[PDB]
């Protein structure tokens, strides 16, 4: 089938060019009809329409974004590259880039998206700290990393029943925090282990706790 | 494909002109072939005439438009070049050229096959046969263990003169020096040959003069002393 | 009953860059002399089909204005390092050129070392020239002028690269590029001229004006709204009504 | 341009219930599309050219309308249909999307469980502490967390983390958490978590004793 | 009628180095231009047909290179055997135009003329006049200055220089001084002198002979 990947930096330093790359398999770019959109969603707002390629190198940009969007495409490696200069506090979004076709004028196929926040801000790593149980319950908690997403599991994903992952609260000092909590039976305690997979790449850190009483 | 000329060297003045080109290696019929004629002005650079096609069409330069008249003898397998009226103007070497091809979808420009060239001179004065005197060698026409020897060409009209060295055996160390008006209005030049001095009187050096405006053939030998 | 209604004609200029060829005469390259030979068949069968002097007049009206002087010059300088252009003519008017094959470099490119050879080389030649010994094939028999666009006229690929830039409504490209077949049934290739190593015929694309409005069959014929008022054969398919201006077995 | 107005905001219905988006455009449209983006996942394709219903997505959704109104009806809410759809147009530039209906599942009344979790020894030995109550499984949203250390009241040095709705039992998750430093954790004794729920007729208290 | 123009007129180059010349055009030619190599006494040559593309038999080391109206031939390594004038020549507008043209010579070191003199011959004396030729072979540059002595008397008028353009093999000119006068003349003095005046000689040369 058809699939698609975003690429790009995580972080941003405010004003500094944003090089965004989707690559795409599946299907040839270079094939007629075919195209590849770029939508962006800041939090909390709706989607919104950025820019477009075809196979005929021919560009259709948004005048939201005037000066700044500039597209081009790349038939010799299957992707397709976007840059945005002059980035600013408000462009924070999550990145898609889709498939578009002539013959329907929508974006069909889409890809995971990926999370650009523009700060001007140092980049932390990962603190983890467990949760005791004392039906029980248990889970971990995270503190100052930069920025989210970040993707949690529990026993490389096999306990996956009952998880919770609670969005990250921003608090006074201007980090990033949250909790990813997990309901497991109390019999089970002291018998299956319990270890909750963190795996920050925007600051590339891999740190697993183990949970225990 | 191979082209050979046939015209005359001295042509007096407000007379037509009867140039010839007989066309080997190919038939004068080919596919995608335009005869084309082109002369070259002395001193300066070519000047395109015009050319007769393989069908017949012929095109002429817009400056001959008028004075041109190129002819395709098939029988013969040869074309012609046909100027009315010549001045001192169209004085000039005229050269033979031809264009083949395969697939044509614009024109016929590239010129593969070329000719001589006919020294053509326009004036109304006469001929005259060249004056042959060799240039013998001797004690002070050598210099260690080589001897230059030649042979004078003079008093002659028009251009050119064809020499040749024991009918083209000898053709190393030959240095022909350009032609030379000199105080009439007769052309001269001088054909020296160099050749080791200790080969002098032992073998047989002629000098061969030809001249094919006057129809005129000499035979010149040189030797020491 | 939806519609598609044609209101005028979009012209266009489709050029394929032929090469010229010189002496060649020199197992492998058995098969390479012998679609050779075709190619110059193929290329004289145009020439002379040249040499011969109202529904299209719109679209033929371009193919007098290419038989000027300079005006292939144009053209083939235009699609110097690409495959489309849009060129004002000596009539001021701007017309879209695609440049579809490059036969120009293909033989100047491959063939110059060669006959001046792989097996492999061999193949594809066959496929790039049979194009060409088509596309005269068809130009050969309708006297200058065929219908519907087929594929070699202009390849499935190449009819939505053009479409696409048509100057036309957004919608409209979504509908003519589902309906290719019917859109290349209303179409019209133009065989122009051959020379300065240019071979350029005027295709003429339909131009829908009239869309998603009400229509009727059944007096033996149809009935379109247009602009308040109601028009009059008409290729329809499913739901979509096709037509220009001038047992109702199955059940669904 | 082409600007999009979808109605309701906000629409709360029960498993079964049908449920129609509404969304009009401001000039005359031809094809209409529809979207369905679950919480954090990237959007998916529901409704393709105003009727026609896209692979992948059960016959439960259906769509109709042309010009200038188009509507999405859904036959029987799902719990799995919690989402935020939007209605996007692809017949001019520049591409616009819908405003946003996040759809809520009405659901039974449902009684948290209360949880409460000291500072590790880890985190104290960074000179932080963060105590941490658990809520998990309620309905409705409306749920007020009040910390009591020592019987007083707490304000400021709390926060609330809320999951989104769950797919399979339409049901919520609250983490507050009480954030101190490692001085003001050994001054103090006892710490209590206070939770006022619609589904509890009394505030439950669950407490502990530092060491 | 189009007109051609080529840069430069006139260049010279060692041997084995790169040479380029340019030709400039006045409307657009497309890929329609040749260029030819024209040896002295030689009829044209064809080298490039077609912009970029090579004649059957031309060395590897002739580039063409141009599209429009400007355009241009490169040698890789510059030879005794290219020493020519080349022109480029159009041909998709009639009627063809050819251009200047631009010679070539080839920079080499410095050669000394070989003076060799030869008395007039008895059957030239028959007809009642002389000349003397004063050969001077195989020399580089062409720069040379020949100025007769008859019994110490310098001649003017009656002398008559011919230069041979450069030859192909060695890069080397050659000059034959013609010095014509009459029997009357010519059996009145003794002494027959030619003056050598070159670059590579330390002091001018003279070859005379006597018995006049």
């Amino acid at each position: 089938q058809v699939t698609l990947r975003e690429s790009g930096p995580a972080l941003v330093k405010p004003t500094q060019t944003l090089t965004l790359t989707c690559t795409f398999s599946g299907f040839s770019l270079s094939t007629a009809g075919m195209s590849v959109g770029w939508i962006r969603q800041p939090p909390g707002k709706a989607l919104e329409w950025l820019a477009d390629i075809w196979w005929d190198d021919k560009k259709h940009y948004n005048p939201s974004l005037k000066d700044r969007l500039t597209i081009s495409k790349d038939t010799s490696k299957n992707q397709v590259v976007l840059k945005v200069t002059n980035m600013d506090p408000a462009d924070t979004a999550t990145y898609y880039c889709a498939r578009d076709m002539i013959f329907n004028f929508y974006f069909d196929v889409w890809g995971q998206g990926t999370t650009v926040t523009v700060s001007s801000a140092s980049t932390k790593g990962p603190s983890v700290f467990p949760l005791a149980p004392s039906t029980a319950a248990l889970g971990c908690l995270v503190k100052d990393y930069f920025p989210e997403p970040v993707t949690v599991s529990w026993n490389s994903g096999a306990l996956t029943s009952g998880v919770h992952t609670f969005p990250a609260v921003l608090q006074s000092s201007g980090l990033y925090s949250l909790s990813s909590v997990v309901t497991v039976p109390s019999s089970s305690l002291g018998t299956q282990t319990y270890i909750c997979n963190v795996n920050h790449k925007p600051s590339n850190t891999k740190v697993d706790k183990k949970v225990e009483p | 494909v191979q082209l050979v000329q046939s015209g005359p060297g001295l042509v007096k003045p407000s007379q037509t002109l009867a140039l010839t080109c007989t066309v080997s290696g190919a038939s004068i019929n080919s596919d995608n072939y335009y005869w084309t004629w082109i002369r070259q002005r002395p001193g300066g650079g070519l000047e395109w005439i015009g050319h007769i096609s393989y069908t017949g069409n012929t095109y002429y330069t817009p400056s001959l438009k008028s004075r041109l008249s190129m002819s395709l003898e098939t029988s013969q397998s040869q074309f012609s070049l046909r100027l009315t009226s010549v001045t001192a103007a169209d004085s000039a070497v005229y050269f033979c050229a031809a264009c083949g091809a395969y697939v044509l979808i614009s024109n016929c420009g590239w010129f593969d096959s070329w000719g001589q060239g006919t020294q053509v001179t326009v004036s109304s004065a006469s001929t005259k046969g060249p004056s042959v005197f060799p240039l013998a060698p001797s004690s002070k026409s050598t210099s260690g263990g080589t001897a230059a020897l030649g042979c004078l060409v003079k008093d002659y009209f028009p251009e050119p003169v064809t020499v040749s060295w024991n009918s083209g055996a000898l053709t190393s160390g030959v240095h022909t020096f350009p032609a030379v008006l000199q105080s009439s209005g007769l052309y001269s030049l001088s054909s020296v040959v160099t050749v080791p001095s200790s080969s002098l009187g032992t073998q047989t050096y002629i000098c061969n003069v030809n001249h094919k405006p006057s129809n005129t053939k000499v035979d010149k030998r040189v030797e020491p002393k | 009953y939806l519609s598609a209604l044609r209101t005028g004609w979009y012209t266009s200029v489709i050029t394929i860059e032929l090469s010229n060829i010189k002496e060649i005469k020199c197992a492998k390259v058995k098969l390479i002399k012998q679609e050779l030979d075709k190619y110059k068949n193929a290329v004289t069968e145009l020439q002379l089909l040249m040499q011969s002097t109202s529904a299209i007049a719109s679209g033929v009206a371009v193919s007098k204005v290419l038989h000027l002087e300079g005006e292939v010059n144009k053209i083939k300088s235009a699609l110097l390092s690409t495959n489309k252009a849009v060129v004002s003519l000596s009539n001021g008017v701007s017309v879209l050129t695609s440049k579809v094959l490059d036969l120009k470099n293909y033989i100047d490119k491959q063939l110059l070392p060669i006959v001046n050879p792989n097996i492999e080389t061999v193949i594809e030649f066959q496929q790039k020239n049979n194009r060409l010994l088509e596309i005269t094939r068809e130009f050969s028999v309708n006297a200058g002028v065929t219908t519907p666009v087929s594929t070699y006229m202009l390849t499935n690929s190449e009819l939505l690269s053009l479409i696409n830039d048509m100057p036309i409504t957004n919608d409209q490209k979504k509908l003519m590029s589902n309906n290719v077949q019917i859109v290349r049934q209303q179409s019209y290739s133009i065989m122009s001229i051959i020379k300065e190593e240019v071979l350029a015929y005027v295709v003429q694309l339909p131009l829908y004006g009239v869309i998603d409005t009400p229509c009727w069959k059944l007096d033996r014929g149809w009935y379109c709204d247009n602009a308040g008022s109601v028009s009059f054969t008409c290729k329809v398919q499913s739901n979509r009504v096709f037509c220009d201006t001038m047992i109702t077995v199955n059940k669904q | 341009d082409i600007q999009m107005t979808q109605s309701p905001s906000t629409l709360s219905a029960s498993v079964g219930d049908r449920v129609t988006i509404t969304c009009s455009a401001s000039s005359r449209v031809g094809y209409m599309h529809w979207y369905q983006q679950k919480p954090g996942k990237a959007p998916k394709l529901l409704i393709y050219d105003t009727s026609k219903l896209a692979s992948g997505v059960p016959s439960r959704f259906s769509g109709s309308g042309s010009g200038t109104e188009f509507t999405l009806t859904i036959s029987s809410l799902q719990p799995d249909d919690f989402a935020t759809y939007y209605c996007f147009q692809g017949s001019g530039y520049p591409f616009t999307f819908g405003g946003g209906t996040k759809v809520e599942i009405k659901r039974t009344v449902a009684a948290p469980s209360v949880f409460i979790f000291p500072p590790s020894d880890e985190q104290l030995k960074s000179g932080t502490a963060s105590v941490v109550c658990l809520l998990n499984n309620f309905y409705p949203r409306e749920a007020k967390v009040q910390w009591k250390v020592d019987n007083a009241l707490q304000s400021g040095n709390s926060q609330e983390s809320v999951t989104e709705q769950d797919s399979k039992d339409s049901t919520y998750s609250l983490s507050s958490t009480l954030t101190l430093s490692k001085a003001d954790y050994e001054k103090h004794k006892v710490y209590a978590c206070e939770v006022t729920h619609q589904g509890l007729s009394s505030p439950v208290t669950k407490s502990f004793n530092r060491g």
